């Protein structure tokens, strides 16, 4: 032996008892880059990637243009 | 929601019930 909230977008980590519990440490380290992206962008230079389900007007479709930029 | 911040025996043979957050 203070109000808090959950980040709408968070990572998790597994408990000793294989549980996916909210980890601020990660949710941070992620959301941080997620913000760094919205600012100065994010490059994929040199990367190779395979994508299935990238149909016209799908989530994949967008992610595609992402890596393509 | 955040166990990390906040914080006899179990049968060998027990049932469970689900939490509001679907947990057994």
């Amino acid at each position: 032996m203070k109000v808090e909230t959950i980040p709408f977008l968070h990572l998790r980590k597994k408990d000793e008892f294989g549980n996916w519990e909210y980890s601020k440490k990660l949710t941070g380290i992620y959301l941080d880059g997620l913000e760094a992206a919205a600012r100065s962008g994010l490059t994929f230079q040199g990367k190779h990637a395979l994508m299935t389900g990238a149909g016209a007007g799908s989530i994949g479709a967008e992610v595609l243009q992402g890596l393509l930029s | 929601m955040n166990e990390s911040q906040i914080m006899e025996t179990i049968p060998f043979l027990h049932l469970r019930k689900k939490d509001e957050f679907g947990n057994w």
